[PDB]
């Protein structure tokens, strides 16, 4: 492995800030921004009512698919059992965000709110913020033209 | 090395092959710092840069001082990467970030660390502001022991006075200067 | 015995489109086979 | 026992965005802030929006940058100012070559290939105070200094050459933090009971008779034996001294001085302390470590048991 | 759960239109995802149809003081005849150079071993690497060397890197779990008579056993184990920020023909063959 | 899996046989002289 490694953990910059020296670069930077959150707005798990027994969701393109935890299978991994150490009932997973609200005083709102099968069995709330809101867009439609 | 069970404790062979191995790839186990802008001599603007990388750094710490995690289990220091803290664990402690405990580490209960500072409590009738921390990540209950380095600042309210304008260009070398040669004089003109 | 379509009948007519899939001798039932899909049984588009 | 014992996921926070900071000249762009309300742990949602922006934008003012004249010194071809010394050092102290480029006959490259010492580039990294982590390449430590220094581990090893930012390297072996902790556990249980039981009762002539009878036996036992063994060394192959004046800069850091607006900009600055780090190794235990966790549990049950029992129950009649 | 076949949305109101190529795209985003073996969406995300534009196809431009190659990347006339391939894939800093112009750039062409893989993109929903992003391998007429304490060995560094360090960590952890069982029984019973009578001559008898008997025995065991090691030969790996960070070819050539106008199908692609992310540090080793 | 294989996304140099192929296509279209570069190029080019 020494002489033949691979990438084991990794740090990330978002890609977007790469784009450099090419024709509009300066557009081109927030453009791929605005496509790769568009990008992550089609990829979210979040679209897939969730997989059973602690898998994690992806979104193939335009379809799902589950990350199933080991020797429980099937699409929804309801078939089979679990190994290792177990918490038992349904920790909470997210449904996908409410589009975002127009905006008031330069700033968007959005909500998203366990609509999925909500956390059960004494499973652990869903892992986020209820609620975001954001700066918005007119700086770029000023600004950079 | 690593694969070994341990249940024997330590097979000599192994770990002697492993040690001799060691000379040959160390890592760093212990270590003593010096902050990164002392370095700096040979940059253009170096005094400059460094003045500012130091200012950076006062409010790198500002924002991603690790005192603002939550209490760290089993006494681990909190660590920050800038968007996740992740405590520094005590040999004995283990899990992602120091979760749980070996049998004989139970036994500490020592528990002495910090939370932030409050803000600067403005200055002190002596022109001096300052500010205090409170030792309150998860208090020494059971055993007792004090949280490490002075628990106060005192720092003489400076403010800025002229119109902010950029910044000059400075070199260490330089200013040292009280004499220098006779220009070139193109512009031939006469001197003093 | 695994299961496969026929050959998918081409196209309807424009306005909304349909392509349509049997399995009359390929099924799994006889004899107790496995799977009898991959995919949508049958499937629809806009004309443009 | 303990489940979910990991604690409760703390999500993200980050402020409102601040204003986009006056426009960097140099750079041409403009950087817009924000800060942390409470940072992820234990396993909460990251701080997925990215944490700092920045807007291309028009200068309003000359960049007021300098250039290095350095009095005699070499300025190789990226810009370092080297020794003149190591003018036609041989070797290649620029990293550009242009110390050597075009010359004649160089000064004498050392009468050997020699290593250099172990790992000694992690002496040159820097370290987040702050994320209990190294980030950069601070120091060059592959810089030879134009001279032929030299250790020896052992008899056995190779001769080692000390890069010039180094002002000392001891080699050795120790332990220096020394632990073995182990715990043993046995308990054992023997448990048994046997028994018996016998009666007889007895009473036109007419005459009844009765006998019963009982017996058992049986033995049990649990046992637990758990043992653990926690073993943590601490091993110091190499230390080593970092010189306290003229080190000797990495190319990546070089470039990334030398890039930053004379102007302030907290986020440019701050990306010094993502990229390098925070701090550096003045010292240091350039070691191993080995840290061991056996634990081990054993428990064990048994039985045996018997029983019998017996009855009977008679009667005559005549005439 | 009952399978979910997908929907498309209804189409989004087409895009602004596309300068060089004269046409407009609209997306075809999704309604309902296809879920638990129900189908994906039957056709196509994006349809495209002729356009002509109020938008000019923006120009493309070179390299003025800076030399250009092949590709349309700029590079410094200081690594034309460096002797390292300094354009990315296409060398025209090699091109036709004198032997006599030509001179020695390092002692050594060897990186280490999968340096390539540093600058690889990543895409974090599918969790998969992606595509080459960064050249890992710019050297930049330089000789940045170290030797290596593992695998034995000297190597070449680019000023892409921020940081190649060199340290090794191999962290293990083991779990075995066991148990095993058995048991056995046995039930007996019985029950029994007999009578005889005489009367005068005339006399009969009689005698039983009812007996059963009834055992079981069962056994159950299991073995459970997990083995989590992770190795590591450079533990930071650090890639540079954007400012210094040199571009992959055709990666950048996708930046170059990256429309300007929001066409969300032409922005896609660049996403699909390069991911969300860059890897911006990380450690190179094994698990 | 110790090689990985992407081909760039276009500005491609060609192999001769195909491009003399191609060069032969009609721009009328008749499926037959199309069918046989798909029987002699394949009908997709791998692309990682
Ligand atoms: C390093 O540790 C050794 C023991 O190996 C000690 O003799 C030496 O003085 C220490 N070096 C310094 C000066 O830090
Ligand atoms: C007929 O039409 C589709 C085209 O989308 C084919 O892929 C499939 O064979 C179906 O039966
Ligand atoms: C698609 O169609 C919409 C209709 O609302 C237009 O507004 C848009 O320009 C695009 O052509
Ligand atoms: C909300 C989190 O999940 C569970 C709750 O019982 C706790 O309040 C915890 O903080």
């Amino acid at each position: 492995v020494t002489n033949l490694p691979q990438v084991i953990k990794q740090k990330l910059t978002p890609l977007y800030e790469l784009v450099k020296e090419v024709p509009c670069a300066s557009v081109k930077k927030l453009y791929l921004k605005w496509a790769l959150e568009e990008y992550l707005d089609e990829f979210d798990p979040c679209h897939c009512r969730p997989c059973q027994n602690g898998g994690l969701a992806t979104v193939e393109g335009t379809h799902c698919l589950c990350h199933c935890k080991p020797y429980t299978f099937g699409a929804a991994c309801e078939q089979g059992v679990l190994v290792g150490n177990q918490a038992g009932g349904v920790d909470g997973g997210w449904s996908c965000w409410s589009s975002w609200s127009p905006c008031v005083q330069g700033k968007k709102t959005r909500s998203r709110e366990c609509n999925n099968p909500p956390p059960s069995g004494g499973g652990r709330s869903c892992v986020g913020e209820t609620t975001e809101s954001t700066q918005c867009e007119d700086e770029e439609l000023e600004h950079l033209r | 090395l690593a694969w070994e069970k341990g249940s024997s404790g330590l097979e000599e062979k192994t770990f002697s092959e492993w040690l001799e191995s060691v000379k040959e790839n160390p890592a760093v186990i212990d270590f003593e710092l010096a902050p990164i802008v002392d370095l700096v001599r040979n940059i253009p603007c170096a005094v400059t840069k460094r003045n500012n990388l130091r200012k950076a750094l006062q409010e790198y710490a500002a924002k991603f001082d690790p005192c603002q995690c939550a209490p760290c289990p089993n006494n681990g220091r909190p660590t920050l990467s800038g968007t996740e803290c992740l405590c520094v664990c005590q040999s004995g402690t283990y899990g992602e970030n120091c979760e749980k405990q070996s049998p004989d580490y139970k036994s500490n209960a020592v528990d002495g660390q910090w939370g932030c500072w409050s803000s600067w409590s403005t200055c002190d009738a002596t022109y001096k502001r300052s500010r205090t921390r409170e030792c309150n990540n998860p208090a020494p209950q059971r055993g007792g022991k004090r949280c490490e380095g002075e628990k106060r600042q005192e720092e003489d309210c400076t403010f800025s006075i002229m119109e902010n304008n950029g910044q000059p260009c400075i070199n260490d070398d330089e200013e040292m200067k009280e004499v220098d040669l006779p220009e070139i004089e193109a512009d031939s003109g006469c001197p003093q | 015995i695994d299961g496969k379509w026929n050959c998918w009948s081409n196209w309807s007519s424009c306005s909304g489109r349909r392509k349509t899939r049997q399995r009359q001798c390929n099924n799994p039932p006889p004899q107790n086979g496995g799977s009898p899909c991959s995919g949508p049984a049958s499937e629809t588009l806009d004309c443009s | 026992r303990e489940c979910n014992w990991q604690r409760c996921p703390i999500n993200c926070l980050l402020g409102d965005f601040g204003p986009w900071s006056d426009c960097d000249p140099c750079i041409e762009k403009q950087s817009k802030v924000r800060s942390v309300l409470r940072p992820s742990q234990f396993g909460g949602q990251p701080c997925t929006a990215p944490l700092v922006a920045f807007q291309p934008c028009i200068p309003s003012k000359l960049c007021k940058i300098e250039e290095a004249d350095c009095k005699n010194k070499f300025r190789c071809d990226s810009g370092r100012c080297i020794a003149r010394k190591l003018e036609c050092n041989g070797e290649n102290d620029c990293g550009d070559n242009s110390d050597e480029r075009d010359c004649g006959r160089t000064k004498a490259v050392c009468t050997r290939k020699y290593n250099p010492i172990p790992s000694v580039q992690l002496m040159g990294n820097g370290f987040h105070f702050l994320a209990g982590e190294p980030r950069g390449e601070v120091l060059d430590n592959s810089f030879t200094g134009g001279i032929c220094k030299t250790v020896k581990s052992s008899r056995t090893s190779n001769p080692y050459r000390v890069p010039a930012n180094l002002e000392n390297v001891g080699f050795e072996v120790q332990t220096a933090e020394d632990d073995l902790k182990t715990d043993f556990y046995k308990d054992l249980t023997s448990l048994g009971h046997n028994e018996n039981q016998q009666g007889s009762f007895s009473s036109r002539s007419e005459n009844i008779n009765h006998n019963s009878a009982f017996k058992q036996a049986i033995q049990a036992s649990h046992k637990k034996d758990s043992s653990f063994i926690r073993i943590h060394k601490v091993m110091k192959v190499l230390n080593f001294t970092t010189k306290a004046k003229d080190l000797h800069l990495s190319d990546v850091f070089l470039k990334a001085l030398n890039h930053l607006p004379l102007e302030y900009n907290s986020a440019l600055y701050s990306r010094i302390f993502d990229d390098f780090g925070t701090h550096y190794f003045t010292s240091g235990s350039l070691g191993g470590v080995y840290d061991l966790l056996y634990q081990f549990s054993s428990e064990e049950l048994k039985n045996s048991g018997l029983t019998e029992e017996e009855a009977k129950h008679c009667v005559r009649i005549e005439t | 759960s009952s399978p979910v076949n997908c929907q498309w949305d209804f189409y989004a109101p087409w895009s602004e239109c596309n300068g060089c190529t004269k046409t407009q795209t609209r997306r075809r985003s999704v309604a309902v995802y296809g879920q638990y073996g129900g189908q994906p969406c039957v056709g196509n995300a994006f349809e495209t149809q002729s356009c002509e534009p109020t938008r000019g196809c923006p120009t493309e431009e070179g390299c003025g003081e800076r030399f250009r190659c092949f590709s349309g990347q700029c590079i410094s006339k200081s690594l034309v005849c460096n002797g390292d391939s300094d354009c990315d894939e296409d060398s025209a800093d090699e091109d036709r150079c004198e032997d006599s112009e030509r001179r020695p750039s390092c002692d050594i062409d060897k990186p280490p071993p999968n340096i390539e893989l540093t600058g690889n993109g990543y895409n974090e929903l599918t969790g998969q690497f992606r595509n080459r992003v960064i050249n890992t391998k710019s050297f930049g007429g330089q000789c940045r060397k170290v030797f290596s304490g593992d695998g034995k060995d000297f190597y070449r560094l680019s000023g892409n890197v921020l940081s190649y360090t060199f340290q090794v960590k191999i962290n293990n952890d083991f779990n075995y779990e066991f148990y095993n069982s058995t048991w056995s029984y046995v039930k007996h019973t019985s029950t029994e008579h007999t009578s005889s009578s005489r009367k005068r001559r005339s006399s009969s008898s009689s005698s039983r056993s009812y007996t059963s008997h009834t055992n079981e025995i069962h056994k159950g065991k299991s073995y459970q184990l997990l083995v989590v090691e992770n190795t590591v030969e450079v533990a930071q790996f650090i890639n540079n920020n954007p400012e210094f960070l040199q571009l992959a070819e055709p990666f950048w050539k996708e930046l170059s023909h990256l429309p300007s106008l929001y066409d969300y199908s032409a922005y896609r692609r660049l996403i699909d063959q390069y991911g969300t992310h860059y890897l911006q540090s990380g450690s190179l080793g094994g698990e | 899996e110790v090689a990985h294989y992407k081909l760039k996304p276009r500005s491609l140099m060609l192999h001769y046989e195909f491009l003399q192929r191609v060069k032969r296509l009609p721009l009328e279209y008749s499926y037959g002289e199309y069918r046989d570069l798909f029987r002699d190029f394949g009908t997709h080019y791998i692309t990682e």
